[PDB]
C-alpha cells in the first residue's frame, strides 16, 4: 500500500442544482437495430432529472478548500465532466470502502487502464499525484495516494487509457447480476455551467464480470504538486476544472430511435408526460 | 533522495565561485540556494533555480542542467566567505532535503606562523594527583595544524585530547592541545614536548619537571 | 516584522525527552506551514520536520521518525516540537522556519536554540594556575593563566582582576574530552617588571553548577 493524506478542508464546497435535460441514454445492448422504434424497460436516466454539480477543489487570497465525497450508488450513476485537464483519473466502488468489503478501484494515467478488486483499506481522501517535471517540460505521474493496503485480489484487467485527452466526458455505471457495465460518450461543447441541451447516446465501454455489491462511490482525481505545500496557499494551480455532474439511474420505459445507420438519434421517456406516454402507447 | 555538493571551493577577490549541486530529484523539481555564516541562521540567496531575493545582490546568479544546479558568484569579495547549501523538495511533499554544504573560501590572506606556548602542571594539580599539559597555539592560518605530543623522544600514543582550530577576532585562528598524564608519569620522564606543524613548519615546545 | 524566536533548548541526559517552542508573530501564523530545521555543531543542515497550516498532515525526517512529534497551538501563534528518546546524535541547534506560502522553501528562519543531548553529569571544574613564564612572550612581558579542567556542561566564564584586567587577555575555546567533559584555558600576557608587585586573579564562573572560583596565580619559586 501507501501512506494517507489529509486534504478535506474544514470549510465545505457547496453542490450546486441542475437538470439532466435529455442525457444519459446509452445503447442498453450490443443488437444492431435499423431504422425503427425500439421499446425497452431498463435503468436509464430519466428526463430532465436531478442532477448535483460538484466542486470537488477550489483556489480562491488564493486559499484552499476540499471536498470530494462519498456518494450513493443506488441503482446506477450517470457520471458527467468537463475539463481539459485530466484531473479525473477514475472512481471508487463499493459499500465499506475498507478493509472488511471488496471494492472495485478504476484507475486511468496517461499509459494505461487499470481495474482491480480487492479488500481495499482506502484513505479518506483518496488521490493521485502529479507535478511537472521541469527539464522534460511536461506533466508526470509521482505517488498513489489511495489506499493504505490491499489483499484478497480476485480481479485485474489492464488496457488503453479512456480519460486521457470545450470536452464534455458522458458515464454511466451499472451494476446488474454480477457485471459492473460501463457506457461513455465524449462531446465537444460550449457550455460552462449547465449540461447541454441536445442529445448523444452512450456506446458501451466495458462489462466487467465483478461480483460485488455497490452503493457507493467516490471520485479519483489528480493533484498538483503545487496544491500539496504545508500553506493553506496554493499560487501555483488554477484548480476550478475539478468539478463533476452526478445524476442516477431510475428504472424506465423508453423509446429509442435507431436511424437507418443502427445510431440512437432520438428517446421518448415515457413516464415523463402525457405526451410521451402517448407516443409510446401508439409506438411511433 | 539526496544531494551531493563538495565540501569546499576556494576562489580568489574578484574571480568567479561556482557551486555545484547534483541528484537526481534536480532534474524534476527546483532547487533553492542558501547561505549561512558563522552562528546565524541561513539567508535564502537564490529560489527556482535562478531567481534572487530582493535582498539578494546580482551577482548572485542560479543555474540548472539536467541533474546539476550551479550557484554563481561573480565579483566574489570577502563578505561571502561562507557556507553555501543546496536544497530541494520531493514529488509529494513529504520531504525536504540538504546538500551537505559547501565551505566558499577566499583567498588572498598571508599564512601565519602559529605562535605556542608550554605550561607544565601545576604544583596544585599534583597535589590532586593529576597531571595536565597544557599546548595553546594562536594566531595562526591557513587555520589547519597538526599537534604532536613527545615523552622523550618517543612519540605518545594516548592522552591527548585536541581542540578544531576556531577563528579569533582578528581573523587568525587558535587552538588548544591537552595531554593528561599521572604524577608518575610526568616525574619519570626527563621532559615532555608539545610539537606543533603548521604548513610544513615544526614549532616545538618542551618542559620537564625540573622546574 | 515577521519574527520567530525558539525556547525550550538545553543539556539533557540520552534517553529523556524535551519540548522546543517557537512563537510566531507578524503574519498570520495559521495560514503557513511549519518547519523544524537542526544542524549538528561543524555540521551542515538537516531538515526535520514539518507541519501543516492546520495541523491536518506532519512530515518527519527518517531519522527522528517515531521519536519526535510537531505540533502546534495557532490560537498562542506557537510551534511546538517533542523530542523523546533523545539520542546523542540529536545534538543540534534547532531553528524554527516558515515554509514560504506557494512554494517548497523556507523564507523566514528562528534565531535558533541549541540542544545538547550527553551524558555526562552537570560538573564544575578544577582551576588552576599556570604559573608565569617568559618562554614564548615578547620581551619584558610573560604569560600566565588559569586552567579550567573537567567541568559540564559548557559554559564558563572568565575574567581577570574582577574584570580590571582586559588587555592581553586570551581565553581560548575549551576542548570537549572523550569523558565528555569539557577543558580550557585563559592566558593574559602582562608586564615581567609587574609580577612581584601585581596580584593577578582569574575570576571563573560556571552557573551551571553554581560554582564560582577566584583563583591567585603566583610565580614559581
Ligand atoms: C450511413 O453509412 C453510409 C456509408 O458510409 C460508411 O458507413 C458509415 C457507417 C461510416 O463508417 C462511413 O465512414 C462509411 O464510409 C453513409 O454513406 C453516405 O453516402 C452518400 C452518397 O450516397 C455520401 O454523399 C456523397 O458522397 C460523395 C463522395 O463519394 C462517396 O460516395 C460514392 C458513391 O458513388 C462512393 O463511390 C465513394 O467511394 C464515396 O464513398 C460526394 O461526391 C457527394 O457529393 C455526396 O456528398 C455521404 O458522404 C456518405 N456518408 C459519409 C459519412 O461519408 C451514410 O451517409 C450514413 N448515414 C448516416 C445517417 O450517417
Ligand atoms: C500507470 O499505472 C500503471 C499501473 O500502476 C500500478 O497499479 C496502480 C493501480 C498502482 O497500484 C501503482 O502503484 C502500480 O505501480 C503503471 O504501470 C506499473 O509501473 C510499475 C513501475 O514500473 C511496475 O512495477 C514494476 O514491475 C516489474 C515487473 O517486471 C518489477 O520488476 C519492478 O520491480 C516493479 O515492481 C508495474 O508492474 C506496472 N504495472 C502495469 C500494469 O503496467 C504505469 O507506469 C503508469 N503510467 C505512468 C505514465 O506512470
Ligand atoms: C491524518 O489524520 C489522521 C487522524 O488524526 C486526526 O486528525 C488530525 C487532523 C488531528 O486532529 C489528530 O489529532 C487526529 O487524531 C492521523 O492519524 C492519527 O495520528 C495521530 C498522531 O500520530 C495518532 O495519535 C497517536 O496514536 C498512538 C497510538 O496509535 C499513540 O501512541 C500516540 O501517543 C498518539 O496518541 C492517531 O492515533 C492517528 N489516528 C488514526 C486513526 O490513525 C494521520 O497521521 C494524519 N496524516 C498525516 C499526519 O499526514
Ligand atoms: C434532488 O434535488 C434536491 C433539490 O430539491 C429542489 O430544490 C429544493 C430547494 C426544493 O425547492 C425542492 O422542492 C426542489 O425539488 C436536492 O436537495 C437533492 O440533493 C437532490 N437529490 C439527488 C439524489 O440528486
Ligand atoms: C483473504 O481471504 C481469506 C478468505 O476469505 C474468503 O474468500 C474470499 C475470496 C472472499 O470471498 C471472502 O469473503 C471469504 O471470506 C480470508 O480468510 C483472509 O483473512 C483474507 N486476508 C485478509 C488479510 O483479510
Ligand atoms: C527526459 O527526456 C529524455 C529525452 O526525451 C528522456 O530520455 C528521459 O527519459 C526523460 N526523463 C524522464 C524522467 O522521463
Ligand atoms: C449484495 O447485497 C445483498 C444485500 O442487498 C447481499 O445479500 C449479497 O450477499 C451482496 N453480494 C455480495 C457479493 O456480497
Ligand atoms: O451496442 C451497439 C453498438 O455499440 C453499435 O451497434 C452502435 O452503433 C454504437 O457503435
Amino acid at each position: 500500500g501507501t501512506q494517507c493524506v489529509n486534504l478535506t478542508t474544514r470549510t465545505q464546497l457547496p453542490p450546486a442544482y441542475t437538470n439532466s435535460f435529455t442525457r444519459g441514454v446509452y445503447y442498453p445492448d450490443k443488437v444492431f437495430r435499423s431504422s425503427v422504434l425500439h421499446s425497452t424497460q431498463d435503468l436509464f436516466l430519466p428526463f430532465f432529472s436531478n442532477v448535483t454539480w460538484f466542486h470537488a477543489i477550489h483556489v480562491s487570497n488564493g486559499t484552499k478548500r476540499f471536498d470530494n465525497p462519498v456518494l450513493p450508488f443506488n441503482d446506477g450513476v450517470y457520471f458527467a465532466s468537463t475539463e481539459k485537464s485530466n484531473i479525473i483519473r477514475g472512481w471508487i466502488f463499493g459499500t465499506t470502502l475498507d478493509s472488511k468489503t471488496q471494492s472495485l478501484l478504476i484507475v486511468n494515467n496517461a499509459t494505461n487502464v487499470v481495474i482491480k478488486v480487492c479488500e481495499f483499506q482506502f484513505c479518506n481522501d483518496p488521490f493521485l499525484g502529479v507535478y511537472y517535471h521541469k527539464n522534460n517540460k511536461s506533466w508526470m505521474e509521482s505517488e498513489f495516494r489511495v489506499y493504505s493496503s490491499a489483499n484478497n485480489c480476485t480481479f485485474e484487467y489492464v488496457s488503453q487509457p479512456f480519460l486521457m485527452d470545450k470536452n464534455l466526458r458522458e458515464f454511466v455505471f451499472k451494476n446488474i447480476d454480477g457485471y459492473f457495465k460501463i457506457y461513455s460518450k465524449h462531446t465537444p461543447i460550449n457550455l460552462v455551467r449547465d449540461l447541454p441541451q441536445g442529445f448523444s447516446a452512450l456506446e458501451p465501454l466495458v462489462d466487467l464480470p465483478i461480483g460485488i455489491n455497490i452503493t457507493r462511490f467516490q471520485t479519483l482525481l489528480a493533484l498538483h504538486r503545487s496544491y500539496l505545500t504545508p500553506g493553506d496557499s496554493s499560487s501555483g494551480w488554477t484548480a476550478g476544472a475539478a468539478a463533476y455532474y452526478v445524476g442516477y439511474l431510475q428504472p424506465r420505459t423508453f423509446l429509442l430511435k435507431y436511424n437507418e445507420n443502427g445510431t440512437i438519434t432520438d428517446a421518448v421517456d415515457c413516464a415523463l408526460d402525457p405526451l410521451s406516454e402517448t407516443k409510446c402507447t401508439a409506438k411511433s | 533522495y539526496e544531494l551531493t555538493q563538495p565540501p569546499s571551493v576556494s576562489v580568489s577577490p574578484g574571480q568567479t565561485a561556482r557551486i555545484t549541486c547534483s541528484g537526481d530529484a534536480l532534474a524534476k523539481h527546483y532547487a533553492y540556494w542558501y547561505r549561512q555564516k558563522p552562528g546565524q541562521a541561513p539567508v535564502l540567496v537564490i529560489y527556482k533555480d535562478s531567481e534572487r531575493p530582493s535582498g539578494i545582490p546580482e551577482r548572485f546568479s542560479g543555474s540548472s542542467s539536467g541533474t546539476t544546479v550551479t550557484l554563481t558568484i561573480s565579483g566574489v569579495q570577502a563578505e561571502d566567505e561562507a557556507d553555501y547549501y543546496c536544497q530541494s523538495a520531493d514529488s509529494i511533499g513529504s520531504s525536504w532535503v540538504f546538500g551537505g554544504g559547501t565551505k566558499l573560501t577566499v583567498l588572498g590572506q598571508p599564512k601565519a606562523a602559529p605562535s605556542v606556548t608550554l605550561f607544565p602542571p601545576s604544583s596544585e594539580e599534583l597535589q590532586a594527583n593529576k597531571a595536565t599539559l597544557v599546548c595553546l597555539i594562536s594566531d595562526f592560518y591557513p587555520g589547519a595544524v597538526t599537534v604532536a605530543w613527545k615523552a622523550d623522544s618517543s612519540p605518545v600514543k594516548a592522552g591527548v585530547e585536541t581542540t578544531t582550530p576556531s577563528k579569533q577576532s582578528n581573523n587568525k585562528y587558535a587552538a588548544s592541545s591537552y595531554l593528561s598524564l599521572t604524577p608518575e608519569q610526568w616525574k619519570s620522564h626527563r621532559s615532555y614536548s608539545c610539537q606543533v606543524t603548521h604548513e610544513g613548519s615544526t614549532v616545538e615546545k618542551t618542559v620537564a619537571p625540573t622546574e | 516584522e515577521v519574527q520567530l524566536v525558539e525556547s525550550g533548548g538545553g543539556v539533557v541526559q540520552p534517553g529523556r525527552s524535551l519540548r522546543l517552542s517557537c512563537a510566531a508573530s507578524g503574519f498570520t501564523f495559521s495560514s503557513y506551514g511549519m518547519h523544524w530545521v537542526r544542524q549538528a555543531p561543524g555540521k551542515g543542515l538537516e531538515w526535520v520536520t514539518v507541519i501543516w497550516y492546520d495541523g491536518s498532515n506532519r512530515y518527519y525526517a527518517d531519522s527522528v521518525k517515531g521519536r519526535f512529534t510537531i505540533s502546534r497551538d495557532n490560537s498562542k501563534n506557537t510551534l511546538y516540537l517533542q523530542m523523546d528518546s533523545l539520542r546523542a546524535e540529536d545534538t543540534a541547534v534547532y531553528y524554527c522556519a516558515r515554509a514560504v506560502a506557494g512554494e517548497w522553501y523556507f523564507d523566514y528562519w528562528g534565531q535558533g536554540t541549541l540542544v545538547t543531548v550527553s551524558s555526562a553529569s552537570t560538573k564544575g571544574p578544577s582551576v588552576f594556575p599556570l604559573a608565569p613564564s617568559s618562554k614564548s612572550t615578547s620581551g619584558g612581558t610573560a604569560a600566565l593563566g588559569c586552567l579550567v579542567k573537567d567541568y559540564f556542561p559548557e559554559p564558563v566564564t572568565v575574567s581577570w582582576n574582577s574584570g580590571a584586567l582586559t588587555s592581553g587577555v586570551h581565553t581560548f575555546p575549551a576542548v570537549l574530552q572523550s569523558s565528555g567533559l569539557y577543558s580550557l584555558s585563559s592566558v593574559v600576557t602582562v608586564p615581567s617588571s609587574s609580577l612581584g608587585t601585581q596580584t593577578y586573579i582569574c575570576n571563573v564562573n560556571h552557573k551551571p553548577s553554581n560554582t564560582k572560583v577566584d583563583k591567585k596565580v603566583e610565580p614559581k619559586s
